[PDB]
DNA sequence: GCATCCGTGAGTAGAGGAAGCACAATTTAACACTTTTGTCAAG
DNA sequence: CTTGACAAAAGTGTTAAATTGTGCTATACTGGGAGCCGTCACGGATGC
């Protein structure tokens, strides 16, 4: 089967590696094998360096240097047991007495850090993670309008997130220029007299302005003393506590000159000082030395502020969701903020060790308490709103879920509080963020997707490629630039005609900040890559995009995530050329290293001898069980004594064929209704896609026990479980565990287990009855694992955890704990939902006969019928064209590449048709075959629906018509033909994650609430249905009294009421009356709690009482 | 002392009764400043108020002292070993009379209670409270097994003489609740202690005789 | 006088069904300085509570109908 | 019997909240760390709320229906029902009088 | 669609009055075994089994089908009803 | 519901609600952004 | 305080609340008696109103009281009734509710306008207590427990038993309920008809007013108990017999779709 | 006329989720012994 | 139906050992520590 490849647009750079937001920056921050004298202050490495050294303030501690060790457990025993890869961490201190002058140095031991896979995440606590980007306003200096009044402006510095308060300069209406601090509004001059300035200075650089200058002239704290200014701020600031100068200097040099509390960021640094025009020494506001505070920022930001409200033409205001004025906070750069944070408790323990107890006799080991380090790691691999369960149904949700960028997050937005706005698809986004991939409801705007070639800088701000473009030649040198630095110039379409690398349109279309121009080929400056620079990875898989409406776009990229992988998957017929780099770069295959010659073959390993002579094993994962409960196994492709070259194929991955994405089928498809059973987006399928299985995928669920120490004795994991017969124990074996290749339905057990009778002596009724049997109760009772209902299949797998095994981190008091997989086998069935790349979903409503469908008049049968209602209304037309275009594959044997927005067109597509038809019908006619009776009739009517030409030969008409996409189609069950030709072709279709066979569930009694006495919720727990306040509403407008009722009592909490109700019914008897609801009896006990008196009265006002006297005094 | 499951004020209120007794007890005779002698005090007030408070299921003085020497020791050997330590480990640091099973058993009275009102996930609408079924009250299962037992019971001992069933009846415990010794039963009679042993003996004879006849009792059992 | 939906909700006379929509503590205190009494008139109410609303087949025009057949209804007016 | 037609709210006095309680709570203990039982004169003792298991004492005298209505002269528990512990309640005799803050705020 | 609605619907005032006389009908067919039926032998609803022809055991089905035969009374206040249950557990004991 | 006089005992109240709410749900989850709903609910 | 099945302790946020009271009432009578100054005696007092503030309306007035370790405010007595998560609105209007259950709807064309098709798998959970009855009747099961012992296990489950489930939801209906419930219409009667498979079938014509389709909806499945329960749901709420709009009197049930395209 | 304070924001489903020590008081367990209570054999 | 038995299951002091509750320590020491803005926006009620 051979492709054939669409396209003009040559693209002079490949996709960047599809993992390197996550690969890259871990690895900066950990900086684990560069040697420690050339590490940069960058990372852990940074942090080191911030918070030692430590002085008491004679005894100094102090740091040399770090280095990881190797991980103490491979990556699938902690997998297996539970464990969290990780690395051990050493640091090299030293202590120094000033006093006397000795020195001891010793390696202390810190923790253990985790470690990223080579895939990119993390396991933590044996369960796969993902650490998502957090993207959030940029530090610096920010100019905006006043809302209120028009003609003022707003000044603001903003560092880095918990690193000091936010500063604001304004001008009020009096003209005194204020400065707010921590919600308090206090004169900017008392503290720009703190940083030593004087009335001469102030008015030489900012008094060419008018009356702006005349605001910071006050003579009344002119003449007073820094030392005095400083005493009085410190009273404004916090009003109350003693005015001392000892405390005075270190409230104000630790609010706005401690390194080590207030921090701008380097992102910060670089944005004020491309801003303001200045030049910054460090990362602070002011800069304390000498016994003084100095200046670094604020002249410079009030200057601005000034010359802005006064009218010069080079200063102009901000666009805070400007894509240059927002960055991304990478995993390093997450985890560094944590470990600073967990270093900084450390020192505050070591300064409190270092002054109480031992002072002359101190070790660095001894002053050094590791816990609250490794409590703030452990944090946040664990409880953080950006570390989330991994998504791996398939190795394309993986993919895209290491892409993601979130604005919520510590320190981020909030999901109920945040506005349109910020929810906006902004111009800078072009090339840098996807358009059309976000979920819709709560979280639209708020989480979105890397575009395919963009790329985080080491500031974190996201840049795209351009091609540079000059004197109307186009060149291949490429720049990587960011939103402030593109809106410099003219930048040309990627669809631009080109006569080798010279421009050939007289006008071009072009962007110049953000708008579409017409300009000359002489204007223009850069070019962009391809069209595919502006969507993300998932977007890029949709062929034909420029036929589909966005809203349906968004439903089709979405829905690849959740497609499971089939043991019969292929790919798609018509592909855009993403599929191979998917499958790459996901890790999920294996490829040869170099040129070699395959050596063994089998279907657990791959041994390769290479040409330098080494043999190298691959074992292969099999029949093994990810987070979501898919099967993920790889499958061998090559023979023994095959030679292969470096990057070549060796094994297949999970939804893979022969390298290439593959998550569905390919199908034959008839666009008709049919009866009735495609109503409302329902499917028509045949049973022989059963009998080839097709659509047949495989599950594997996981099933635990536990063994403990009890008062009453320890319970025991056995065969010999009390009042149990042979058919019940049938598949045990003799340690009371189910055999490897049984099959269990509901009801069967799987552990066998026996715990100790807590003391109760029985009811009369059973001692009697023991008594006539002669049968002596037992000490023990059955607490077996048992199949929930609905749930079975086959045992593949058996694990058991004893106290005391290496590595086996056991909870105090259990003694062992044994976990069962079963696996099962799907097929496609009634209630599954089907959906293909456009947006078009709906679930299986019926299941034909082969007889029963309609057929081609060779006799081939089609597979699926989609209603073409669904069509129109929602414009996703690119459905249609994959049809047309798999129509003419399906004859000719071929598969297509056309990409999007430069690939296949109709008059291409109609070129492929007729030599399709040729080959479709010219066959015929060499068997001996001429044209049937029912497509005359057929004809007959297409003509007068203006679908062919009067006059024409019944070959030449059929011909018109396969060109168009359609064919005369025969009734199954009738034999005749169906009165108009019908659109039928090829589709790419997936079996999405949600079955019904996971969501059928049915209560009639069960466990109730402690309190209130409710069912309780949820499948797993076999909880009931809630009837809201909505349903109430419902019944009450229907005026169902009695069936209102029985749901508020008989069938919730009315304890007397439910247990006369089963007994009545199993008896043949009418349900009785309901009785007072518990809730209600709960609601009048917490009043009383609240000392209120609730009181219910009868007609005569006398009391009545709802308790049956069982808490009345006497 | 802050950080050890009492607030800033609740430390001060008990440092101030250790100031309050060490004015009581203290000599100025021997020269000593207030401060050297009523620090003392005030700490012994804090120290134990910690001890008696702050848990909400109280262990007492001497096992909380075994429980924070418990948790120096496993911290010492952590950074000696480069990772954390068995309780075989932790047993022979801590001296005689310490073995694994002592330091397990105390490691599990030393577990705090979890709160029914903590949320789990990010939406807050789901709380832990919300998983936890109630085992006292009987379902509505078990309340109707009971009584359709009682009912063919009842049925059962219809077949016997009148003072044969009012005998197993007190025997067994069914009209009072509580069982009667046979001089109980005797009594109640005006019989001797032995003849309610025959009696009774005879009626379970005819139970067991009928029961094999009709299997209406069995399921029950 | 006219006002909103809200207020006019927030006014009125039961204090179980004013107390389960909004502003749960404003409303119970000043209900319990007065010493209100809930006649259990809406619909609210009477769900609170676990009774039958009086409205379909639980209000008072329908609700006390009797059904008798002629055999049994000529033997107690002949006996009577 | 009679059938709840109204439902009326008011102010508790002091005196009618001591009639309400069936004990007064002295100490903050809730259960023995050991026995895993309630504490006397804490916030589970069953010699104010009630037995935790159905005519059945703390001490274990009594353990049957036959005496219901009666008070163990040794541990001081009425034997009666368990679920009488949903419904008993408790006070605390403060040292100074403290407002309620619903009518404050 | 039940049978005869239209005419079922067409004999109350109040159409929540229909379904207080069929409810309390059918309580009395479930008490006293349906022998208290104004139904003739004929005119009996039946099921479908695969043993044979049985009668209906829905007793709302049952009462919905005396009513159309107009032998039934219904009213206010038209017998004491704890004389009602007594003459007719004495009829039909 | 039944083009006939209303009998006796129907709780109209609840239908009047439910009959005003619903469009504008309905609506929103499908003009009545602007100039609609919040007009409406200033009413 | 109840014991979880691991063995550990759960208990509720009042227990912390009532504790810290206790301890500072208890403290205040011990300096009261002492003779303490004034000084101590006023921070005591001033710590017991707080501690009642929080017990009874926590955050009101103030720093919210947290559990040592955590930033989480304690639950107060105030916070126990009001809210949307509080006792009037999520146990009091509306409830959880027992003989429900759920499962994916799909379209069956061939149903009349009363009826719906329900799994035989499901019909068999909610229709339990009637089924054990049935089967005593008959000779399937000796009493009513031998009959529940049969259904636990699948494999257990005889021919016969379908059969005996055929006769018990003879003449009755069902209510079935689509979520967001907005009008009354979104709750409506059907006449059940066992069928094989896992999801229940929908007629065509009420699926306007569900605003329900085939692309993944769920829809609840109740089940009314008495006899005025039955003969609301049969008279008042039956699909068959709710065809206009209360809103605007106009057919609601009517054709649509592919239905008028034929026509 | 305006500054300050306070309560409100749709439904169902899922699926992960840091002191010692000495010594007095009190509780518990071990161990005998006395008394009560069934069985057995008569009779 | 009642006697004589007959060991056994249960009840009753007695006491040593775990376990728990409480007081005490004498160089001099005398006012906390974490925060830290897309601070959510709008209406109603109260007090100046
Ligand atoms: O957040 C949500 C989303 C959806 N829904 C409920 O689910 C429905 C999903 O409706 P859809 O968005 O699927 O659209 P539709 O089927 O009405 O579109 P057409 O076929 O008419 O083109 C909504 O109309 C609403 O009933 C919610 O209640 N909440
Ligand atoms: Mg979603
Ligand atoms: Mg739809
Ligand atoms: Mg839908
Ligand atoms: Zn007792």
């Amino acid at each position: 089967m051979e492709i054939k490849r669409f396209g003009r647009i040559r693209e002079v750079i490949p996709l960047p590696p599809l993992t390197e937001i996550q690969v890259e920056s871990y690895r900066r921050a950990l900086q684990a094998d560069v040697p420690p004298e050339k590490r940069e202050n960058v990372g852990i490495q940074a942090a080191f360096r911030e918070t030692f050294p430590i002085e008491e303030e004679g005894l100094v501690l102090d740091f040399l240097e770090y280095r990881l060790g190797e991980p103490p457990f491979p990556q699938d025993e902690c997998r297996e047991k539970d464990l969290t890869y990780q690395a051990p961490l050493y640091a090299r201190l030293q202590l120094i007495h000033k006093d006397t002058g000795l020195i001891k140095e010793d390696e202390v031991f810190l923790g253990h850090i985790p470690l990223m896979t080579e895939d990119g995440s993390f396991i933590i606590n044996g369960a796969d993670r993902v650490i998502v980007s957090q993207i959030h306003r940029s530090p610096g200096v920010y100019f905006t309008p006043d809302p209120a009044r028009p003609g003022r402006y707003i000044a603001s510095i903003i560092p880095l997130p918990k690193r000091g308060p936010w500063i604001d300069l304004e001008v009020e209406p009096n003209g005194v220029v204020s400065m707010k601090v921590n919600k308090r509004k206090f004169p900017l001059v008392l503290l720009l007299r703190v940083l030593g300035y004087d009335q001469e200075t102030l008015a030489r650089e900012l008094g060419a302005y008018g009356e702006l200058v005349q605001g910071l002239m006050d003579e009344s704290v002119f003449a007073m003393r820094p030392e005095e200014a400083l005493i009085r701020l410190f009273t404004l600031l916090r009003p109350g506590d003693p005015p001392k100068r000892d405390k005075a200097v270190a409230y104000v040099y630790g609010l706005i000159a401690d390194p080590r509390r207030y921090d701008l960021g380097e992102a910060g640094r670089y944005k004020a000082e491309e801003k303001l025009g200045i030049r910054l020494s460090g990362r602070t506001l002011a800069r304390f030395e000498d016994g003084e505070f100095k200046d670094e920022v604020f002249l410079p930001t009030l200057r601005y502020l000034f010359a802005l409200t006064a009218g010069v033409p080079g200063h102009e205001v901000d666009d805070i969701d400007h894509l240059g004025n927002r960055r991304i906070r990478t995993v390093g750069e997450l985890m560094t903020d944590q470990f600073r944070v967990g270093l900084a408790r450390l020192a505050r323990g070591v300064r409190e060790r270092m002054l109480m107890g031992s002072e002359d006799s101190l070790t660095p080991a001894k002053l050094v308490n590791s816990r609250p380090l490794e409590a703030a790691i452990r944090e946040f691999f664990s409880r953080s709103q950006l570390s989330q369960f991994k998504d791996e149904t398939n190795p394309l949700s993986s993919l895209r879920h290491k892409r993601r960028i979130s604005a919520l997050g510590p320190g981020g937005l909030t999901r109920e509080r945040a506005g349109f706005d910020v929810r906006d698809v902004h111009r800078t986004h072009y090339g840098r963020i996807c358009p059309v991939e976000t979920p819709e409801g709560a979280n639209i705007g708020l989480i979105t997707s890397l575009a395919a070639y963009a790329r985080v800088d080491e500031l974190g701000f996201i840049r795209t490629p351009y091609r540079r473009v000059v004197g109307g030649v186009v060149t291949d040198e490429v720049v990587y630039m960011t939103a402030t630095e593109e809106d410099r110039y003219t930048i040309a379409q990627a669809n631009t005609p080109l006569e080798g690398n010279r421009i050939a349109a007289e006008r071009v279309v072009a962007r110049r900040k953000g708008e579409p121009v017409i300009v000359s080929p002489e204007e223009v400056e850069f070019m962009d890559v391809s069209p595919k620079q502006v969507f993300s990875v998932n977007t890029n898989l949709i062929p034909f995009l420029e036929h589909d409406d966005a809203n349906r776009a968004l439903m089709g990229s979405n829905m690849q995530t959740q497609a499971v992988p089939l043991i019969r998957a292929q790919a798609p017929v018509v592909m855009t050329g993403l599929e191979e780099r998917v499958v790459r770069d996901s890790l999920a295959a294996l490829y040869a290293e170099e040129d070699g010659e395959v050596a063994k073959v089998d279907g657990n390993r791959i041994v390769v001898r290479y040409e330098d002579g080494r043999l190298v094993e691959y074992p292969l994962r099999r029949f093994y069980r990810s987070n979501q409960g898919t099967a993920l196994d790889q499958r061998p492709r090559v023979v023994v004594g095959q030679r292969v070259r470096k990057g070549d194929l060796l094994a297949d991955g999970p939804a893979s064929e022969n390298g290439f994405l593959a998550l569905g089928q390919n199908v034959l498809v008839a666009i008709m209704p049919f009866d009735g059973y495609n109503f409302e987006d329902a499917i028509v399928i045949s049973e022989e896609l059963l009998k080839r299985d097709f659509y047949t995928s495989i599950h594997i669920e996981r099933y635990e026990i536990e063994a403990r120490d009890t008062k009453l004795g320890p319970e025991r994991i056995t065969r010999d479980i009390p009042h149990l017969s042979e058919a019940a124990l049938r598949d045990l074996d003799e340690e009371g565990v189910v055999r490897i290749g049984a099959e269990v339905k509901p009801g069967d057990i799987l552990v066998g287990r026996t715990s100790f009778k807590g003391e109760s002596e029985p009811t009369p009724e059973e001692r009697l009855l023991r008594s006539i049997f002669g049968e002596k109760a037992r000490d023990v009772k059955d607490t077996s694992l048992r199949v929930p209902p609905g749930e079975g299949g086959i045992v593949v797998r058996t694990v058991r955890l004893r106290r005391g095994d290496p590595g086996v981190e056991l909870k105090p008091g259990v003694r062992e704990v044994v976990r069962v997989y079963v696996a099962q086998k799907r097929k496609l069935q009634v209630g599954d939902k089907l959906a293909n790349r456009h947006g078009n979903k709906g679930v299986v409503a019926k299941i034909l006969p082969v007889e029963d469908m309609p057929h081609l008049p060779d006799g081939t049968p089609v597979d699926v019928i989609l209603n073409p209602l669904g069509v129109p209304s929602r414009m996703n037309l690119g459905q249609i064209l994959e049809t047309h275009l798999g129509l003419a594959g399906y004859f000719l044997g071929q598969r297509y590449i056309s990409p999007i927005f430069d690939g296949a067109k109709e008059p291409e597509i109609k070129e492929l048709l007729a030599q399709a038809f040729e080959v479709y019908f010219g066959k015929r006619k060499g068997e001996g075959f001429g044209v049937d009776k029912r497509e005359v009739e057929v004809l007959r009517r297409a003509e007068k629906l203006g679908l062919v030409t009067p006059g024409k030969t019944p070959e030449e008409q059929l011909k018109e018509l396969f060109l168009q996409g359609k064919v005369v189609l025969y009734d199954g069950r009738t034999g005749e033909p169906i009165e108009g030709p019908i659109v039928v072709g090829q589709m790419f279709i997936m079996k999405l994650y949600h079955m019904v066979e996971d969501k059928m569930h049915a209560r009639s009694t069960g466990p109730y609430s402690l309190i209130t006495q409710q069912p309780l919720g949820g499948k797993a727990q076999f909880g009931g249905q809630r009837f809201g306040e909505m349903e109430v509403w419902a019944l009450e407008a229907y005026g169902a009294a009695h069936t209102l009722q029985e749901m508020l009592t008989l069938k919730s909490d009315d304890i007397e009421g439910r247990n006369a109700a089963y007994e009545a019914i199993i008896k043949g008897e009418d349900v009785p009356e309901p009785s007072v609801p518990e809730s209600f009896r709960v609601l009048v006990k917490e009043l009383q709690a609240l000392a209120l008196d609730v009181q219910t009265l009868d007609e005569k006002d006398n009391p009545v009482d709802i308790f049956e006297g069982l808490a009345s005094k006497r | 002392y802050t950080g050890r499951g009492l607030s800033f004020l609740d430390l001060i209120q008990e440092g101030n009764q250790g100031l309050i007794r060490a004015v009581e007890k203290f000599e100025y005779k021997r020269r000593f400043k207030f401060s050297t002698y009523a620090t003392w005090w005030i700490r012994q007030a804090i120290n134990r108020a910690i001890a008696d408070q702050a848990r909400t299921i109280r262990i007492p003085v001497h096992m909380v002292e075994t429980i924070n020497k418990l948790s120096r020791t496993a911290r010492q050997l952590q950074q000696e070993l480069g990772r954390e330590p068995t309780y075989e480990e932790i047993a022979e640091a801590m001296g005689p009379g310490w073995d694994a099973k002592r330091v397990e058993e105390t490691l599990k009275i030393a577990q705090e209670p979890v709160s029914l009102e903590t949320p789990i996930g990010d939406e807050k609408d789901s709380f832990y409270g919300d998983f936890i079924p109630d085992e006292h009250l009987p379902s509505p299962v078990d309340a109707a097994t009971q009584s359709l037992l009682s009912e063919e019971l009842e049925k059962a001992l219809s077949k016997l003489s009148e003072r044969e069933a009012m005998v197993l009846k007190l025997r067994k415990g069914l009209i009072d609740g509580r069982e009667h010794t046979l001089e109980e039963v005797g009594a109640f009679f005006g019989v001797t202690r032995e003849r309610i042993r025959q009696i009774e003996n005879k009626a379970l004879r005819k139970l067991k005789y009928h029961e094999s006849r009709t299997r209406k009792l069995r399921d029950f059992l | 006088l006219l006002m909103g939906v809200t207020k006019s909700a927030l006014s009125t006379k039961s204090w179980l069904s004013a107390a389960s929509f909004q502003n749960t503590t404003h409303v119970l205190t000043e209900a319990a300085i007065a010493g209100k009494k809930d006649e259990l008139i809406g619909l609210k109410e009477n769900v609170i509570l676990g009774r039958l609303i009086p409205a379909g087949t639980g209000s008072d025009f329908v609700r006390f109908t009797q059904v008798v057949d002629q055999k049994t209804l000529k033997a107690i007016e002949e006996a009577r | 019997k009679k059938e709840v037609r109204k439902v009326r709210i008011a102010l508790a006095s002091p005196e009618k909240i001591r009639s309400w309680s069936y004990g007064e709570v002295e100490k903050p203990e809730t259960i023995n760390y050991r026995t895993l039982k309630p504490e006397r004169d804490g916030l589970f003792d069953e010699r104010i709320f009630g037995p935790i298991k159905d005519y059945e004492c703390a001490c274990g005298k009594y353990k049957r229906q036959r005496f219901e209505g009666k008070v163990c002269e040794r541990c001081g528990v009425e034997v009666t029902k368990s679920i009488v512990r949903r419904y008993r309640m408790g006070h605390i005799e403060l040292a100074t009088p403290a407002a309620h803050i619903w009518f404050v705020k | 669609a039940e049978p005869g609605i239209d005419k079922l619907f067409g004999m109350v005032d109040s159409k929540y009055r229909l379904t207080v006389v069929v409810a309390k009908r059918a309580q009395q067919l479930l008490r006293h075994g349906f022998k208290n039926t104004v139904l003739e032998p004929e005119e009996r609803p039946k099921m479908q089994t695969l043993e044979g022809l049985f009668d209906d055991p829905n007793a709302v089905t049952w009462a919905m089908k005396e009513l159309l035969t107009g032998r039934l009374v219904f009213g206010e206040n038209l017998v004491p009803e704890d004389r009602l249950q007594k003459e007719m557990e004495r009829l039909y004991p | 519901s039944m083009a006939r006089p209303v009998s006796i005992g129907e709780a109209v109240g609840i239908v009047a609600a439910q009959s005003i709410g619903e469009p504008g749900t309905q609506l929103t989850m499908r003009a009545d952004i602007t100039q609609g709903l919040p007009r409406v609910i200033e009413l | 305080m109840v014991q979880v099945d691991g063995g550990r302790f759960a208990t509720s946020d009042l227990n912390d609340l009532y504790r810290r009271l206790i301890n500072r009432n208890n403290r205040l009578k011990k300096l009261l008696a002492q003779g303490a100054p004034e000084i101590i005696i006023r921070n005591e007092k001033r710590m017991l109103q707080e501690a009642v503030d929080a017990l009874l309306d926590n955050g009101r007035r103030g720093a919210p009281v947290t559990n040592p370790g955590s930033d989480r405010p304690l639950r107060s007595l105030t916070d126990i009734l009001s809210g949307k998560q509080g006792r009037f609105r999520q146990n009091l209007l509306g409830k959880r509710v027992d003989y429900s259950g759920r499962s994916v709807i799909v379209v069956g064309p061939q149903l009349k306008l009363h009826q719906c098709g329900l799994p035989k798998r499901m019909a068999l959970e909610l229709f339990k207590p009637f089924l054990l009855k049935k089967m005593e009747e008959k000779g399937i099961a000796p009493n009513v427990k031998a009959a529940r012992r049969m259904l636990e296990r699948q494999r257990d489950i005889k021919d016969e038993v379908w059969d005996a489930l055929e006769e018990v939801i003879h003449g009755k209906v069902v209510l079935l309920n689509r979520a967001p419930t907005l009008h009354r219409l979104g709750i409506q009667a059907f006449q059940p008809v066992l069928v094989e498979g896992q999801s229940i079938q929908l007629h065509p014509l009420v699926c306007e007013a569900f605003n329900a389709d085939f692309d993944g909806d769920q829809m609840a499945v109740h089940v009314p108990l008495s006899s005025f329960a039955q003969a609301e749901a049969r008279i008042q709420m039956l699909s068959a017999h709710n065809l206009l709009s209360p809103a605007s009197g106009e057919p609601l049930a009517k054709p649509s779709r592919d239905i008028i395209l034929g026509l």
